[PDB]
Formats: C-alpha cells, structure tokens, sequence
C-alpha cells in the first residue's frame, strides 16, 4: 500500500526525484562571499570556482552553504516542535487528542515521510525522533570533507526541506490540540494589529519570540486576576499570532494584540511603549538588552535559547526578582520555569507602569533635540553605506535641514529599524531616532485588522477546490509567507494579495507577511480580511497562522493529491510532489525572507514541485533553481499511460527565484501557476491573468511568449481571442481556420485530456 | 566628473574587485563592444537616470534587457527594450549557447545601471566566478562584482558622470 | 544518589559550572573575518565590535561561530554513533553484550550526562536519542535572532563538548563490542603503517574515511577467499586505525595495513598505488574523483554522506557494474549496499591490478620532465602566497633549477598536499607532483609501526595509577590527538611524545596524531610504541584508538574520579570535572587540530576541567579559554571542609590555547599538568619536570614565575633544592633556616594536605 | 627598498587592511613610540631575521617579547628577551591594567617579526577589533591585521629593508 520511502534517509529522494527535479530547475550559485571559512586549513579563496585546500570546488561550497541555511532552518522549527510535544504530553497527557478541525487526513506531511496517522500527542513522537535522529546526521555533512558534489549538497537540501515541513506540522498541530487554537476556521476572529493599536494609557507587556508555552502562563494569570482590560499584552514575530490564537477555537474576542513583525522590534522598543519585555526565541534582536536598558524597560529570558549572559533567576522568589528588576538593579534575568513566568511578567508589568511614568521618560527627541541633531548632519555617506535597504540617509537629512521631512517620512516604512546607520554616524546621531520622531503621525495611524491563524485547510474545502485547482479553472494557490527583509517597504505584499484576490486565486499567508498584509485599509477604510472571506475558497483570504503553519500550505497541496486525486500518502513524496508539480497550480511569495528558516520552508515547498518567488535580498542565499527556457529537451515527462516520452510547455519556469520589484513579482506568479494539466478552460482562464498582469505591470505589451502555451484555440483568452488568433496567424504563421476560429496548425504540444505527465518513469504502463 | 576616488565598501566578497573607471573610460570600453546589452534594473533608477538611460541606448544603439519592472517605464520610451528577470539573465549570460533577447546569440560587454548594490553584485556573483564575460557598472555606487565600475558618487556627480560618458559615445 | 543533571538541557551546566569556568579561563576572541554572512540582511561588517543588523556584535558572532564548529563536531561523531548502533542492532540484536575488556565502570560519559548504565546495544538507544535530541536544539540556537551573548554561546558550546564525548564513547563501544576490537589491551598488535610498506607489486585495495562497518565486509570477503595475503588493504584517517582493530581482540596477526592520517590522501593517490579507492565519510578530500579519475583509478562511494554527483549502482548487478567500472565508463559510482559492497571492492581490485598495469602509467613526473617544469617556473610568488603552510616554493623551485632538492625533499613532510598552489601556477606546474618526484627515496623510508586502538583504559589500570596521579608523583596524562594541519612537519608529535615517555608521564593518542607518532624510529630503528610499553602507567604509550576513542581519554580520567575517588558520576559532571580541574594533572595536544570534530572534542576535555594546547591554525578557531595569571582574585577556590575561600595557583593558566612551535608545546604541558592538590612529592616532581623542559627548549634559564608553585621547601626539586633556597631567599627575599634548610616566610599559598578545593560552592559545608 | 608596492593577499578579513610603510616611515614610527615591545615570533625567524632582530632591539633599545621557541635562540644573544606565549601575549595586550612584562604597564607600539603570516593576523585579530593598540609588522609578507605593515618582499628585500630600517634608527 504504502509509497517507497518510509523514514528516508539523505539519499531517499536523490535518483528518483531530487536529481530529476535539479535537471530542469538547474541550481544557479551566487556567492555571497568568495571564501569558505569552515576549517584550519582555510580560509580558502574560491574565486573563479578554484577549489578549496580540501579539493571542494567554490559551487560545491556554496551548495554546503545554502544546505547549511536549510537545515539550520529546519532544525528551528523542530527544536520549536520538540520543546512544545515534551511540555504538552507532560501538561496533558500522552493520549491528548489531536483536534484540529473537520478533516480525515490530519498529518500529511508526516503521514508522507513515515507513514504514520498520528491521532494523539504520544503518537506523533515517533516523527519527531525520526526529524531529530535526521537532522544529526545532516549537521554532520556540513563538516569539511563531506559532500563536495553541489548538486549533491542541493539533493540533502532539498530532502532536509521535506523534514522541515514535517518539523513545523509537528509544532502546529500540537499547539492547535492542545491550546484550543482555530480548527480550520474560516472565521477565525480579527486581531487589531499596528503600534499604532495600542492604547499607551494601560500597562504594556510586550512579548518576542515564537514559542507561545509560556505566553499561555501569562494570558493564564490575566484572566484569573481580571487583568485583560486592564493591561496591554502584544507581540512581535510570530507569538504574537500564535498568542492570538489562544483558545480562540470557539472564535471569542480577540482581548491581546498584535504589534507586528520582526522589522517593529527596535521601533516599538525605540517609542518606549514597553513596560516589560520578555524574549523566547528566534528572530529577537540581540540588542534587546542595552536598548530597553535605557529606557528602564526590564527583560526576561524565558528560553534557554537567548540567556543574553543575564543573571539567573528560575529558582528564586518571585517577589525579590520583581524587586530586583523594578529598582533596576539588574537590567533583566533568565525565567525557565512557567508557573513563576506567568506570575513574574504580568505582575512586573503592572507594577512598571507606574515607576516608568514617574521617571520621567521621554522616548524620542524633543522638537528642539530633532532639529539640533538634523543640522550636525555632515553629508559624509557613511550611514548610506552601511544602511541594508540603501537608503539615502543623507539625502534626508540634507531635506530636513531645511524643513521638509517628506523624505524621512517615507523612509520609515523602507527602514527595517536595525540601526547599522547609526553605529557608522561620526556626529553620533540616533538616525532611528530621528525617523521615527519624524514619522509619529504614521505611526499612529497603523492600524490594522489580521484574521486570527486559522490552521489546516479542512477535506471539504479540499473537495470543493480540488477538481477546480487541477483543472486549472482556480488559477492557482498563492501563497504570502516569510520575514519582512523587504527592499521597497510593507505594503508590497497588501498590493499582492489584494491583486490576486480581485482576480479570484486561493491565497493563504502565514508569519511576518500575514501581519503586513493587514496592515492597510482602502478608501472606505477596510482590510484585505474584511474585503474577502476566510476559507480556502477562490477569492478567499486565509491566514494560515505563524511560521510553522506554513506546513498546512504544502499540507493542502498534500491533500488535494490524496483526497481529490486519492494518491497514497504513506511514503510517496516522490508521487505527490511529482502531480503536485504537473497538475496543481500554486506560487509562493516570501517578498522579505531573511531567516534560514525561510530558505527551509521554500526549499519544501521545492521538493513538493511548488515554486516560489522571493525578495531580492535571497538573492544572497546563494542558490537559485532556474530552467533554461530555450533548451527543447529540458521540457519532456512520460505519459505514465505508455511510457513514451511527451512534451511540456515551460511551466512553471523556475522553483525559486528572486524578483526585483513587486509590479515584477504578480505576473511572475501568475505564469508561474500553468500546469501542463490544465483543461481548456483553465489555461484560458491562466493566460488571461497572467498576460493581463504582465501588460498591467511591465509596460502595457503582451508577454513575448504568450504563444508557448497554446494547445488549441480552447486555451485562448475568451474577451480577446479573435485578435489573439491573427497574432498567431500573422506574426508566428499558424494556420487557421477562420470559419469556426479554431487552430489548424502551429502547436508544438498537443491537447490530450487522458494524457498523464510525470517525470517518475517507474509510474508509467511499459 | 572624477568617478574613481572613491572605491569604499561597507563589506567585501574578498580580495577580488571592480576596476574603478572614468566616464571618459567607460565611454571608449563600451563602443569597443560588438554585440553589448545594457542590463537596467528598477529599485534605483529614478526619473533623471531613466532619461540617460534612453540616452545612452540610442547614442551607442544598444539593446536594453528591462529586468524587475523597469519596462513599466521603458515602455513608452522609444527604445528596443525586452522584459527579462535579473536572476535568469544572470544564470543565462553564463550560457555560452544562450540565444539571447534577438535571438543572435550571447553578448560581450553587460552594462549594469539603476540596481541596488546587493542585489545588481549578487547577481553578479555568477559571471563573475563562472564566465569571462565582461560587465560594467556605471551606478551612484561602487560595484565590487562588476568588471569595472564607477566609485561612489553624490547623486549630482552621477548625472554629471553620466552626461559625460554620453558625450563620449 | 544522582547528581543534579540527568539529562541536562541547554542552560544545565550554565550557572553552576560553565560560567565559573568562563571566569577564570576567559574566552579570547580572535575573528577569522570581519564579517557575518549568516542571513540576508547582511552581511554585516562587524569590525570594532560593531553589531550586525540583527543586534548581535562581534564577540557574540564568534561565539556563535566557534559554537557552530563544536555542533558540527559533535554531529559527526554521533551521526557516526547512530549509524553504527542501528546497523550493529540490526545484525546482531538488542541483546548483544557491550564487551570492552575488563572493567566494571563500561560507560562513564554516557552514565555522567544519563545515569544509565548500558550493557548492551539496545541499552545504548535511549543515549543515543538524547544526543539526536540536544543537536536539534543546539542547531537551532545557530540561527539568526537566537543567542548574542558570547558568553552564553560559550557555555552551550562546553554544554556541546559533553555531548561530543557521549556520542563519541557510544560510537566507539558498540564497534568495539560487535567487532571483536582490542579490549582494553596493553598488548594491542603493532600494524605497519607509511606509504612505503606498501608492496606495489600486490593489487591495493585503498579506503579513506571514518565508519569501518562497511570495510569488515570487505575483509570478511577477503578471508573467506583467501586474499588476505595476495592483496593490500588499507586506509587513510580514522577508518584505516578500526579496519586495523577489527577483529584484534584475540591478538591475531594484523594482515591489512596503515597508509596514514588525512595528510596522505592525495599524495597516496598521486603515487598512482591504488587500483581502486573506496570512501566512506568525513575527512575525505573532495576532488578524489577527478584525482583518480586520472590514474584510471575507479570510486565508490559507499555512504549518503559524500555522492559526488555518481550514478548510484546500489542496486545494480554486481558483475554489470564491475565492467562499467574497469571499462572506465563511468569515474565511479555510489554503492550503498554492504553486501554487494564486499564483493564489489575486493574483486574490482583484483581485477583492476593487472588492468592498470597493462595501461602503462607514469604517475609521476619522469626525471625529464621533473627538470623541464622546474626550469619553467617564473618565480612568480602566486603558489607561496596560496600555500596554506606559507611554504617557499619559489625558493625550492630556484634551488631545484641548479640541481639542490634538499629544499623539495624537506617540504615533503611540511606540506599537507592540499594543492591550492597548483590552481594558481600560471605556468600550470604540478607543485605537489615535483614535491613527490623528488622525494620518492624519502616516500619509500616512510616505515612505521602503530600500536592497534586499545580501546579503554581498564580498572585495574585505574586502581594502579589513580592515586599517584592525584598526589601527582606521576606527573600527569598527556593525550596527543587530532588532526595533521601542523605548521612545522609531522614529526613534531614524535618528539613530544618520546619527551613525555622518558619523563614517565602517561601519554595516550588517538587519530592522525597516533599515527605520525609512530612514523619515526631512532638510531636503533625501534618505534616508540616498541621502546615503551602499550598499558596506561607512567612511561606507557597507548594507542587509545580513532578520533572516537577520545571518550576513553576523558572517560579515564573520569574514571579516577569515580574509582579512586569513589565520586558519583550519574547526572554529576561538574563534581566531576571540577575534581579533575582541582586534582588530576593532564593535558591534552592536538598540535595539527583542522576539524569542526577537532573543536568538539577539545571543548568536552575542556568542560570536565582538561586544558589542551593546539597548533597555531588552531587560533582560527576563533576562540580560546586563557586566564590572566597577574589578577589575583581569579584565583581563588572554596575550601569545601569550612566553606572559606582559599587561594590556588595559578594552574592550569588556559583551557585551550595554541602553542606556535613544539619546542614551546612542550613546557607549556608539564606545567599545564600541575594541580593545585599536589602533595609535595609530587608538586616537586612535576616542578622538575616544567622546569627543566623549560630551561631544555626555552634558553636554559628557569622559568620566571617558578616560584608561584611552592608552598614549602619539600615542593622543591630535589637534585637542586639548595640552589632554589637560595633564589627563593636571594631573589624574592623569602626567610630561610639554613640549618634545617627549610623555608620559614614568603609562600603566600600554604600546604594543607586536609584542603579540599573546588570551585562548587554547593560542596562546601558551610 | 620599495616595501609597499605588493599588498597582495591570498584571502582577505575584510574590508579593514594595514597601510603600507615604507623602511624609513617604520623607523620613525618606532623611535616615536615611549613604550614599544618587539614581539618576535619563531615559525619565519631565520638566521638572518635574528640577527636583525637583535639590532633593531638594541638601535631602538625595545624590550622583546620572545614567543614561540625564539628565547632558544635570543638567550645566547645580549638582549633584553622575555619568554611569553603568543596567544596569551595577543590577549593581555589588550587589557589596559595588564603589568607588562616587566611591571611597568602595557605598550603603545607593537613591532611584530619572524612569524607565519595566518598566526600572526589571527593573534593580531584581537588587538585590531578590540583595542586602540598600534600594531607595526615589518615581516616579508603583508600582514592584513596590523596597523601598519611592509608589502610582500622577496627574502633578499626584506633582509634590505630591515637594514634600511635599522639605519634611520
Ligand atoms: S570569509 Fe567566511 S564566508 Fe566569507
Ligand atoms: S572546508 Fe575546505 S574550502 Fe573550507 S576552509 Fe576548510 S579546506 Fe578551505
Ligand atoms: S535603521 Fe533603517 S536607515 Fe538605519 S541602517 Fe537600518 S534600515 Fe537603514
Ligand atoms: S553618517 Fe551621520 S554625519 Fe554622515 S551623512 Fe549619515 S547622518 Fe550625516
Ligand atoms: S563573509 Fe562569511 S564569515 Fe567572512
Ligand atoms: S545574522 Fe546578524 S550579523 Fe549575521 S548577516 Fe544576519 S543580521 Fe548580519
Ligand atoms: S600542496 Fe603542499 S606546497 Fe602546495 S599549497 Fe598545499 S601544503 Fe603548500
Ligand atoms: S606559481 Fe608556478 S611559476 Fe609562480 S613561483 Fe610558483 S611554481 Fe613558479
Ligand atoms: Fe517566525
Ligand atoms: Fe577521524
């Protein structure tokens, strides 16, 4: 019954997926540094592909590189998936239910890589041993002498990325059980989101990080001690949306907010809003410290993961530490033990409020402070320089010596609030400071509205889009994910997501993109969330829930291959990812990703054939997988009815890749959703958006090779196919029939409906 | 316009790194090229550099690759301008069997402008270390990945170096 | 009964152990670059103690640097471990008894960090899954946004080091069980080991790499068809020292042989001697292929970890893929099945002998040749500037031009054959081809004997030398271990060695180091492992094993504390380590450390209180634990009788530091080997030791802080105790009684022979 | 002797290097120091290094620093030779309360001769990131990490160039 590869190791998928996968996407290797630092003999300079003291060669290397990022990635989520299923079973019990909503096919992605169904938390720790026992041996390779082969270094990768898709199921569906989170709701409650949101009178605990186990400690104490009214609790990076989706299982009002991504951190703690701070892990600034420091806003470390070498508290009394903290003795401490965490934090934060306002604090530069700081400007060019984004710091000074801070205004929401600028000013000058003085007007006008994480798609979604997204009718899945390392702003990924709403796509997001998505309202004031409904539906908008729950994207691709089509989970990734790739369009967006985390999850969503456009900051990644368009026999699958080799047009035309600019971005996508399996009707229905959107964006002319995915007159746009069909006739010499409009000749590829594309010639009819 | 006093970098992809030329330099490198591509990007390219760009293509009549959105603008621009993402050119400019944008085969001098520095020298990376083809950067901002390149410049001193080379084609 | 830490998670060592190690031997952070390239919103130039974009600055980056090294270390010997465990259960049952010679206390790092007690495979499981368990969590602490501390990367980083012990002493326990390896011998045989014991005129059968499982078939193979006498096996790196101890309990004759350390690898291939290479994992070269490829030398790649983009025969026909093979079709392919593997190697081996031969290969340069590439060089300096030696070539090569190659024939044995110079050789000069050529009489001098890995250091060796350890009448244990990277030669090691053995200390060595130590024999052509005893006492010289084996080097000395002191070692490594850091004398060399495993291991000898010298590479670690010997309150203990605190010498003064020439390593252990428990026999004892090594290889004046290690006259050398009285009085001004010749005023430490340091003060009775 | 003209590096640290100086600017940066160390290493020290390694001690009278194994050498040498290890010496060199070898305090000039290239700039790593201290190598090789630093020499240069130098002491 079950697949080929159940609890695979490194080479599982290599031979008859990974390599076939890697001959077409072909991985394309950017360095990001001409040397390799990895051992003694080095460091070596690899330049013009020379190969290290060792003997591996500079894109051996950089294929080491992107496979350390991946699996560096990969292990994020599972550390996050470990710590969650030893604290649940221990909190709830071993045979704890995993509820997650309406649906057979709870697990998919563990269902796939061990054939496991696990329908309690004791039985999902099988998977999880299995990712660990993998990851070790993965870690291993990254040391010198190992692999050396880069296409080899891309099969491990692209196999570690079907593990991290499992690691991060593990750590959602967990947390969904057993802290009442939305069961595949498409009415997950909204969630007001923006530090503009927040209501500066009331006390503020403010949390970063991802694991939400200790945050329920402290919602726990608020609700006990009638607190929610009373104080203010918010997040940064994804607790925020796993804290929000709290039990919220039963959809009651939101009572936390949500402050925004990893991009707010030092900004929120610039403005001096935060009361108290506590951190968990990934994605936190590891400034934290000194800068709340100046602002007596105290920090606690509840995760072994960031101690920041702060002083060790988790044994002693809660009320001595809270003494020690509000006198400012010591900046902050380590927490490890949630019963005191919950406890610590709320009652600490009630009681800073006060202390803090009695200070005497002023966050920001007065009006005087500003205007002094601006004129010290030298125009030296240091701070461009060094600034991530580019962006020209000095031009902005220069304009606001002289009163118009317009500039500075819309670098606000360009700047990612890292502050490298700063460090290089020889005039000692708080550029962040002074951007966010300038942008107070802004900054209280962000606000918006986020739909709560809602979790797995349900079956009966799947079967209402199923047929509808193979057939190609639904043009496609687009998925929004991933960090905020934009190079243009947070609005990008609104413009997206509202683009393809209109045009009726299925989009889901998920982490840092969900939260930006939501940022923005239109002219009668409304949200993308409160424009379109929740479910996985065409023109519907889901928010799939933080980081981890970017499992039940590659999840529902699963499902639409085990449920529509009723191909077998069970240890057949190579199956589902090879239907996925030639009948199911989708496209993945991480417009800002930054993490290792995210060249994981994209590199999973790879080895399931879906393809992803991301940032160009990923550029620096290292590793593109591109196809050669113009190479005819790059573009040939089986016919699984007969085993003859059969034509494909060039699509999707890469699996990750990187666009410039967001206008670029759309029509990438939406090309990048045809399938060799469309029908007529769905083809003409992809063409029709795609070449709408290339002409809407990329200068107002057809896209160039509009013609390469024509079967028949059928796949024409509908509105324009009269003057599609004389472009064919007259600038590519098809032969047409101009009594019934059909194509007599021209097509390289025919339309066959029972025709069955794959690239696994082992499914084929010999 | 002097465009090679300043050659500073806030990071290093290492030892190896762009030759800084004049404007005057670039000028005489650029119409030596038998079959050259100018490479525009869209992240820096403002109003004034667009202008030049078109300048630039009709003054030395070469073919415009719009990479990211750039085509948005080039559009109505009366130049031969071809839509094609940053990334696959730059996979594809180390294919030595690349037809190219006309189809006639691959070019022998790329000229990079209105990029942002990470992205243009990360694209850049691959023909740097995997082919022999030869780039130049005429941006506000020092190139390390390219050939040869322009220094940091002051958005002025850019529009000037840029007129300069203009009146050298 | 047990200690505090079972099973020990991240911050487990932390407040009560590794910070007070880190006060004391303070992390010296010497970057390898100035930058970070981790994620993209870099990189990010950290030069100055600037901080990246993400918050963290340069001192914590290379932590988090270093710890990334000691993570990849403790990955590969416990991938290794995981590896051997499932396959070794698989083919001989759960149920197989853990059989390592006599000794009652069989796993001591599994037992210190688990409080289990295995004594068979299964038994080893639940370890096992705890190593798998903490790397997952330890990978994910790598990612961007997690730890920032320096510190605080340095206590996981020690935290990884206990790890790297248990997987190593896991992986080297169940091999030794199941595969008969020595048991805890003394007499262990003595293996041929150099490239000149080779007899070219016999088919060789070369392996290079580290998990010998796949090796025994091949021997298995060749007893069971009586070619153990007309073929040559032998191995390169770890694999050649277990390939060596298979089957070895009994004592039997070793049949196959050593070429020698990572060193060899691409000079043996060079040579042209292989008829075929085999390789498994880790420390393998990555241009093996087209190396070979050269010499018609056909690769198999027989494990997941290292492919090289090979087709994969595994489950292909042997014969067919023997003619594909010898054919020279293919370079090589990958064979992951142990039972086709056997045959496979051995048979293509002896059938490639006579193959070969017929094809009438020069592998190295004629005499002609050799003087027209030596005339064609240009004195260009590209080659010496990209030798990672910093070795001369261009001098040698204009020597060499006038007929003078005593230049090339010394650099033979300095040069690590890694190449690099040849890629940059504008005149395409084979260097590493002339360097061979021209010491071919040199190549077939290289003749040694090795002691067989031993295995543990039994209890019966524990009962005869705990005690004099401790008082420190035996000076101390020195382990001479890891990688070839040396700076100066491979006989470096040798002299270090033979020192220590005529001074009868106990020296143990393990990997590369063993080997090379045993490449050298003196004007009666004896080794050392021939003039000095195998057994673990004073003047004894023990081949402990491969780089795995390095677990019964801390697991010995852990085994003092636990059989001589009777201390607890369940969940109790800081009593443990703090012991041996208070009172058992030793120190560790890894004189050519190069590996990320290299790291990992020093950082476990480090964490149970064990200093270890490395070689100058080793400085780009990034980090080293030196103490300030001139700040007086760095030295203090507890007195754990009254809870008081006394003062300590100042000994050891580093954890881990680099030495730059063997002639400074040398001193620098013997005093590293002074303990502040030594009773005064054994103080003036080790006293003689430092202080003549020091006079011997440092100018022949005493060392300028001698004085610091006396507390009264009897710590005193001896032979010239007079003398010293009289510096002591003369000198320092000290208050001598001349008549009974004692000191009577000037130690500012006092001998107590009831003291009981440590740096616990949860030890003290207060 | 031109001791800056070749500042080629295998691979570099960064984007920080040393400035190239010249014999005669190395010897007025020395005499101008009040309290210099000579700190000498062994790996590249060879007879002819040590015996300019004496001079330049006694010209300039600089206390020395023997790391390595050099004291082997420099003890039968009429010179003021202290045995300290290299790492440790990188490390306390950067401490302002650090006694010195001889009690009296730290330095403010750092001459560093007769090492491997690859040890030295990791020891040098320290003092450069986390010091204010002035660092001058004057080996025939061009150490990155120094303050200052001669340009890669042949041995015969080099054994010049420190005569030129102990001549303008
Ligand atoms: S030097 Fe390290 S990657 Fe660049
Ligand atoms: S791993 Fe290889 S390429 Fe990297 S520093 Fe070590 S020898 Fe050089
Ligand atoms: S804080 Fe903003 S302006 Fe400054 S370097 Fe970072 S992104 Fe650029
Ligand atoms: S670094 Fe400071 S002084 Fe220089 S241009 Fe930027 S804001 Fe002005
Ligand atoms: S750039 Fe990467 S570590 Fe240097
Ligand atoms: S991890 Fe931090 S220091 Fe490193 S590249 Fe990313 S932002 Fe820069
Ligand atoms: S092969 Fe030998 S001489 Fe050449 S770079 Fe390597 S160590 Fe130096
Ligand atoms: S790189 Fe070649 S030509 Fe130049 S000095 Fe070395 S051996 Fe001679
Ligand atoms: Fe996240
Ligand atoms: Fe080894």
């Amino acid at each position: 019954n079950a697949g080929p590869t159940l609890f695979p190791g490194l080479e599982g998928y290599r031979d008859d997926w990974n390599f076939k996968l890697l001959d077409r996407y072909e991985p394309v290797i950017t360095p990001m540094c001409d040397q390799c630092c990895y051992c003694t003999y080095g460091p070596c300079d690899l330049s013009g592909n020379k190969r290290g003291a060792c003997g591996i060669d500079m894109k051996g290397h950089n294929g080491r590189e992107f496979f350390l990022r991946v699996i560096t990635g990969t292990a994020c989520h599972a550390a996050h998936g470990r710590h969650l299923l030893d604290h649940l079973i221990e909190k709830y019990g071993e045979d704890l239910p995993l509820t997650l909503g309406q649906s057979n096919v709870l697990t998919p992605n563990i269902t796939i890589s061990t054939g496991l169904s696990p329908k309690t938390l004791g039985e999902v720790k099988p998977a999880m041993e299995y990712v660990e026992e993998q990851l070790t041996q993965l870690l291993a390779t990254v040391h010198a002498g190992q692999e050396s082969a880069e296409i080899d270094y891309d099969s491990k990768a692209l196999f570690s990325g079907s593990l991290d898709h499992v690691g991060m199921e593990i750590s959602d569906i967990v947390q969904v059980a057993a802290y009442d989170f939305p069961k595949a709701d498409p009415e997950a409650p909204l969630v007001e989101i923006g530090m503009g949101t927040i209501d500066k009178s009331k006390p503020f605990l403010c949390v970063i990080g991802h694991n939400v186990a200790g945050v329920t400690y402290m919602m726990d104490y608020m609700e006990d001690n009638n607190l929610t009214d009373k104080m203010e609790i918010a997040g940064l990076c994804c607790t925020a949306i796993d804290l929000t989706r709290y039990k919220e299982a039963d959809r009651r009002p939101p009572y936390a907010k949500v402050i925004g991504s990893m991009s707010k951190e030092l900004k929120v703690i610039r403005s001096g809003m935060p009361d108290v701070i506590v951190v968990d892990e990934q994605c936190v600034r590891g400034d934290i410290v000194p800068e709340a420091q100046k602002l007596k806003i105290p920090v606690i470390a509840s995760n072994p993961k960031i101690m920041y070498g702060l002083p060790n508290r988790t044994d002693a009394d809660v009320d001595e530490t809270m003494e020690e903290l509000k006198s400012g003795k010591i900046p902050g401490c380590v927490m490890l033990d949630y019963d005191k965490l919950g406890e610590l934090c709320v009652r600490l934060t009630m009681e800073m409020a006060p202390i803090r306002d009695a200070a005497g604090i002023t966050a920001l530069p007065t009006d005087e402070e500003l205007v002094n700081m601006v004129a010290k400007c030298a125009d030296c060019g240091a701070c461009l320089l060094a600034c991530p984004e580019e962006i020209d710091i000095p031009e902005a000074m220069g304009f606001a010596k002289k009163g118009d801070f317009s500039y500075f205004e819309e670098i606000h929401d360009t700047c990612i609030g890292c502050r490298r600028c700063e460090q290089v000013c020889k005039k000692e000058i708080p550029i962040l400071n002074v951007i966010e003085k300038i942008a107070q007007k802004q900054i209280a006008e962000e606000k918006g509205l986020m739909r709560a994480g809602r979790g797995q798609v349900s079956d009966a979604e799947i079967r209402a889009e199923g047929l509808n997204l193979v057939m190609g009718t639904t043009p496609g899945i687009i998925a929004i994910i991933g960090c905020p390392n934009y190079a243009g702003g947070t609005k990008d990924v609104y413009y997206i997501a509202e683009e393809f709403l209109k045009r009726n796509f299925i989009v889901v997001t998920t982490g840092c993109g969900a939260m930006d998505i939501g940022m923005f309202k239109d002219a009668d004031g409304k949200t993308l969330y409160e424009r379109f409904p929740g479910g996985f539906q065409c023109g519907g908008l889901a928010n799939i829930g933080s980081c981890v729950s970017n499992a039940h994207i590659t999840g529902a691709a699963e499902k639409v291959a085990a449920i529509f089509a009723q191909r077998t989970l069970e240890g057949n990734l190579a199956e589902i990812g090879d239907y996925i790739l030639n009948r199911v369009g989708a496209c993945g967006l991480a417009w800002g990703a930054f993490s290792q985390k995210a060249s994981s999850i994209g590199t999973g969503c790879n080895i399931f054939g879906i393809p992803a456009v991301l940032g160009p900051h990923s550029s620096k990644y290292r590793r593109a997988l591109i196809a050669k368009t113009y190479e005819e026999d790059k573009w040939k699958v089986y016919d699984a009815r007969n085993g003859q080799e059969m034509p494909i047009p060039p699509a999707p035309e890469f699996l990750l890749t990187t666009a410039e600019t967001w206008q670029e971005a759309i029509p990438m996508m939406a090309k990048a959703c045809i399938r060799p399996s469309d029908n007529s009707m769905g083809r003409a229905i992809k063409l029709t958006h795609w070449m709408e959107l290339h002409k809407k964006y990329l200068g107002g002319k057809e896209p160039e090779d509009w013609w390469k995915f024509v079967r028949t007159e059928a796949d024409l746009p509908l509105a324009t196919r009269e003057a599609l069909l004389k472009e064919l006739e007259k600038e590519h010499g098809w032969e047409i029939d101009w009594k019934r409009k059909k194509i007599i000749s021209g097509p390289k590829i025919k339309f066959d409906v029972s025709a069955q594309p794959t690239n696994l010639k082992r499914l084929c009819k010999e | 316009v002097d465009t090679t006093k300043n050659t500073k970098l806030f990071t290093s992809y290492g030892v190896n790194t762009s030759k800084a030329v004049s404007p005057e330099m670039a000028a005489k490198i650029i119409s030596k090229a038998k079959r050259p591509l100018l490479m525009v990007g869209t992240l820096a390219l403002d109003p004034e550099l667009l202008d030049r760009v078109v300048k630039i293509s009709k003054a030395a009549n070469i073919p415009i690759a719009a990479t990211g959105s750039s085509l948005a603008v080039l559009a109505d621009k009366d130049v031969d301008a071809k839509y094609i993402n940053a990334h696959m050119l730059g996979f594809y400019l180390t294919d030595p069997k690349w037809p190219g944008l006309d189809g006639n085969g691959n070019y022998d001098m790329i000229i990079t402008i209105g990029f942002k520095k990470f992205y243009i020298n990360q694209v850049l990376s691959a023909a740097k270390n995997f082919s022999n083809l030869k780039t130049i950067a005429i941006e506000r901002g020092y190139i390390q990945n390219a050939t040869m390149s322009f220094g940091n410049l002051s958005k002025a001193d850019h529009y000037a170096a840029l007129d300069e080379l203009i009146n050298a084609l």
